[PDB]
DNA sequence: TTAGCTGGTCAT
RNA sequence: ACCAGC
């Protein structure tokens, strides 16, 4: 097992030079450092380390480090270098699921970090969190630039090698094998009868638990789906911003009219201030000063403002009465403006060359192991139901990628599983109703005779009505889904409990296993705890926040590790089936958001064969961790994602 | 940019106060946000007030980003329009009022452009010629896309922007708008744009401002 | 512009170039030095005579103007008095082209420099025709431009008789060859090269 | 006594 | 505080 730093010049986007690279042994206990000349010892010393069946130990190796190396060791001196996935492996993947909680515990702690490091995975702050950090390569290379006369380009300083970089290379390696020590330092994950810096490839996988593996095998497989990107158009994308940029710039023109300005106070000083429509404080004093009575106050002296009031709102005024409507449809493209096109984080301000967007995605980034998708978050676009929610999903498409040998579009296949944490649940709770409730899932579809039965308008109503009823609610929050009063939301409520009275059952199952006293204050909660962490499907420890999202916690937690290890499998059958992934082969995946999978592949029949595969690959995880229910899912086939949806 | 939240000191809420990577804080609750003549019109010595252009359209924030700002000395209504330079100072000015009184304070350079401290990087660029059509594109894309003027009309065309090289070269594509050309500018890298109307304003005060917005993404060859 | 800058009353101090990628203890051999004037650190090159007496600076600030502190003479190379005899010079260009090669050869074989440029190099060189009848090759180690193939071209008449060979580099000049690891190449420029 | 898990926005 | 998502 060795530990191993590289240093290059820029990001894995556009990287082009090699500049330094330290390694160290756990036999020889030697840093072995390297030079810009000395790249093909480098690449040797690491295949010599694989040839002869060991473990070589990155930090953030997934997905930057070793596709680094295989592009510099192709693009620098023309040799293929491919290492095996079952031979690296990470430090911050293993950070990620053993620290999955940091924002909780990092008080106290903020004396040791500066401030800007408070809940960071990265190498420098656990480096400040460790006690053993020896300056920082940026800040004195910039002190040392002032400090000559020369100023500071660009922040960009790995441009040139030096030795201050080899310097620093040197405390990165130290620092990352003082992180690994901690980490395998764990007893829960890490059985303490064996040392797990001699074994090989067979033993550290296969001797611990499932948790590191899995973990592992989706960090691997979500940086190469990061890798391949999601293709997109542009010109559909800039019609839509020509198009509803001319729409805001005449509802306020129509607007400034009907809402006149005032003398705002600044001998008393005045100002000539103007209607914002976008301020919710100036349609506040507008519609104050027109006739209408809020009689609703989350605020202690301010209405609550948002479009389930400006619907039920009624002034003197016939004028004002249209004009409210404009006001919503004006914070409307507000909103879709700064999302598509004018945002910091804008759909055209990350486009690379190509015509693709490369997104990142952590693969546990909440702690109920749900990912997270950040930089743009492509998790977040607007559906289909919302106003101008297929155009911006047009976009997205698959066959915006015409191939490279033929000329011609591909096809796109899309997977979502159905009743997923609402079956879940009949897993859970099925060894208190016999199996009783597990059998009414599996006949028929669930969500449309729940709104048969609870007379909701649309089946989207009720999929939400059935989850905010199960992760305990109040009086009001699901009788306001139905708009009524709270009166509906007791008598709902004593209907959907008085069905399966099973789920108080588990209810009380979960809090006599939790927790054990829990002291009332007049406004607040102090609670002696027994155990903050529930075991999940693979011996995690899943860190329960509050007592009352204890389900939540149960069900969700739960919800994830099945996709997590559906989309493992249903590449592990593929790849095995005889095709290839990457956009030279056959198929490549684009998304995972937190339910459904978008890939995306050349003809019909390998979308076929996908679309097949999925179903297999979905009831060996309902197989393998013997699951009282019957898992299934359900695919659709389009040129883009408004069909696949 | 941003970093994460805190809890708001002041309102007195928990994940409403926003912490930014400059050091200043901002909270969506309370909405506070925390940390020739040869003369150089001061802003507290002119009594200056950034107003609105109600009769024209523009609203406040882009006079604000703009530098476009008016002043009340002598008991008249002066429109004092800043020029400034790359590191962040004003240089020269422009006085306007109703009877184009063009007093140019300062030292007046020979190629200042008006809003030219804002930006260094970018895919497009929008030229015009006048200080109102330029505020008129940043209304229409509120502030965030890059438009610069020219700080001496449309008789230095070959003279201001002509000294102005290496700036206008840090763009991939550069397009006119001035009153319906110059070849200074790099080769292959010039669109020149087709309208209407008068100029950019009269657009804008007649419902064709998406013809302004059509002719900026999809403009044609010189 | 006003006269020699003395040290004391400019701070001086000298140290490493980590940008460029040259040592303390070149700098202090040759002379180039870093001083604190008017806040804003200048960077400062040092002439002497033939003797050894100091008459001029040439002071460059954070984005490369020039500023000059006296009359600037067409006599005066960077580093000629460091030299009085010996079998080789390599001629350079710039300033920091001649600290790049007493780094990469230490101190060992004569390197001056010029003090204008490509602009008037041959001004510069015939007018130095008489301090180069006390050496035996001369290797001219200019830009790889336009201008300086330009220069050497010019400048290849006015130096003595037919000991000019001239080398040639894959980099623009002398120190982006040092920054991206080409000490190879160089070493074997200034000893063999292509002649006239 | 509480539906939940995320991202993104801003003003001198 | 608002909006969007599974
Ligand atoms: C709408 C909603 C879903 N979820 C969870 C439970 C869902 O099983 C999971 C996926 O959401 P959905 O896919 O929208 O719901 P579903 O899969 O059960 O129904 P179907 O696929 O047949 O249309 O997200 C919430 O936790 N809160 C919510 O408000
Ligand atoms: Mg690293
Ligand atoms: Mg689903
Ligand atoms: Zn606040």
């Amino acid at each position: 097992m060795i530990v191993s730093d590289i240093e290059a010049n820029a990001l894995l986007e556009s990287v082009t030079k090699f500049h330094c690279g330290v390694i160290y042994d756990y036999s020889t206990a030697e840093y072995v450092s390297y030079r810009p000349s000395d790249f093909g010892a480098y690449l040797d010393a690491l295949e010599a380390e694989v040839a002869r069946g060991g473990l070589i130990v990155f930090h953030n190796g997934h997905k930057y480090d070793v596709p680094a190396l295989t592009k510099l060791a192709k693009l620098q001196l023309n040799r293929e270098f491919h290492l095996p996935r079952e031979n690296c492996i990470d430090t911050l993947v293993l950070s990620r699921l053993i620290h999955s909680n940091l924002k909780d515990t990092d008080m106290g702690l903020l004396r040791k970090l500066p401030g800007k490091r408070f809940g960071s995975h990265a190498l420098e702050a656990w480096g400040y969190r460790l006690g053993e950090m020896k300056g920082e390569y940026k800040d004195d290379f910039k002190r040392m630039l002032e400090e000559q006369g020369e100023e500071y380009v660009d922040g960009m300083e790995w441009w040139n090698f030096n030795e201050e970089m080899m310097d620093y290379n040197v405390q990165d390696v130290v620092v990352t094998k003082a992180l690994l020590e901690k980490l395998l330092s764990d007893k829960h994950y890490f059985p303490p009868e064996i040392d797990f810096t001699d074994v090989g490839y067979t033993t550290f996988w296969s001797e611990s638990l499932e948790a590191v593996d899995i973990e592992h095998r989706a960090a691997w497989l979500l940086a190469k789906q990061e890798r391949n990107g999601f293709p997109f158009d542009t010109k559909a994308i800039e019609e839509l911003y020509v198009e509803l940029a001319a729409r805001r710039s005449e509802l306020l023109r129509k607007l400034t009219e009907t809402f006149g300005s005032w003398y705002q106070p600044k001998y008393t000083p005045v100002e000539h201030v103007v209607f914002n429509p976008s301020s919710r404080d100036h349609i506040q004093k507008k519609l104050q000063e027109a006739g209408w009575v809020p009689t609703k106050y989350t605020d202690k002296g301010a209405p609550v403002v948002d479009d389930e009031v400006l619907e039920g709102v009624r002034v003197d005024d016939p004028e004002k009465q249209a004009a409210i409507d404009l006001i919503k449809e004006y914070l409307m493209i507000q909103k879709r403006i700064g999302q598509s096109a004018e945002g910091d984080k804008a759909w055209l301000r990350y486009v690379a060359e190509d015509g693709k967007i490369h997104g990142s995605v952590n693969p546990n980034g909440a702690v109920t192991g749900r990912a997270t998708h950040a930089f743009p978050n492509l998790a977040q676009i607007p559906g289909v139901r919302s106003p101008y929610g297929e155009q911006c999903r047009a976009a997205f498409g698959a066959e915006h990628h015409l191939d490279g040998i033929t000329g011609k579009p591909w096809v796109q296949a899309g997977i979502d599983a159905s009743g997923l944490e609402l079956r879940c649940l009949a897993h859970f709770m099925a060894r208190f109703d016999n199996g009783e409730y597990a059998h009414e899932i599996l006949n028929g579809d669930i969500h449309t005779k729940n709104q048969i039965a609870a007379e909701l308008p649309t089946r989207d109503n009720a999929k939400t009505f059935i989850y905010g009823f199960l992760y305990g609610a109040g009086d009001e929050k699901i009788g306001q889904i139905v708009g009524a009063g709270k009166e509906r939301g007791k008598e709902l409520k004593k209907k959907f409990l008085e069905n399966t009275p099973a789920i108080a059952a588990l209810r009380e199952s979960i809090q006599q296993t939790l927790v054990e006293s829990s002291q009332w204050v007049a406004g607040e909660q102090q609670v002696k705890w027994k155990r903050r962490w529930i075991k999940g499907l693979d011996g995690r420890k899943v860190h329960v926040r509050s007592p009352h999202a204890a389900l939540n916690t149960l069900l969700q937690s739960a919800g994830a590790l099945i996709c997590k290890l559906w989309i493992i499998k249903t590449e592990e059958m593929l790849v095995e089936k005889g095709l290839k992934h990457g956009w030279d082969g056959d198929f490549a995946y684009m998304a995972w958001v937190h339910d459904e999978i978008q890939v995306g592949c050349r003809t019909e029949e390998i979308a076929q064969v996908v679309i097949e595969t999925a179903q297999e690959a979905m009831r060996w995880v309902g197989d393998h961790w013997n699951f009282r229910c019957l898992l299934d899912t359900e695919g659709k086939m389009g040129p883009n994602w408004a069909i696949c949806h | 940019v941003f970093l994460y939240h805190i809890p708001c000191d002041n309102c007195g809420s928990s994940d409403g106060n926003s912490l930014f990577s400059d050091g200043h804080t901002f909270c969506y609750v309370c909405e506070k946000w925390t940390a020739m003549t040869y003369n150089v019109w001061n802003f507290g010595e002119s009594n200056g007030r950034y107003s609105a252009l109600t009769a024209r359209g523009i609203s406040k924030e882009t006079c604000q980003k703009a530098g476009y700002w008016i002043a009340k000395v002598d008991g008249v209504m002066y429109q004092v329009a800043d020029y400034r330079d790359q590191n962040g100072n004003i240089v020269s000015q422009k006085v306007r009022d109703k009877d184009k009184n063009f007093k140019t304070t300062g030292s007046h350079k020979s190629d200042a452009l008006f809003g030219k401290h804002l930006w260094n990087g970018g895919k497009k660029i929008v030229v015009t010629e006048g200080e109102i059509d330029m505020l008129t594109v940043m209304e229409l894309q509120d502030c965030k896309y890059p438009v610069v003027s020219l700080g001496h009309g449309a008789s230095a065309a070959k003279k201001t922007c002509a000294a102005n090289y290496e700036y206008f070269d840090q763009f991939e594509q550069i397009i006119l708008m001035f009153d319906m050309a110059a070849q200074v500018l790099p080769a292959g890298k010039v669109r020149v744009a087709v309208l209407p109307c008068k100029d950019a304003n009269e657009c804008h005060l007649n419902g064709h401002d998406r013809e302004i917005m059509e002719q900026v993404w999809n403009a044609g060859p010189w």
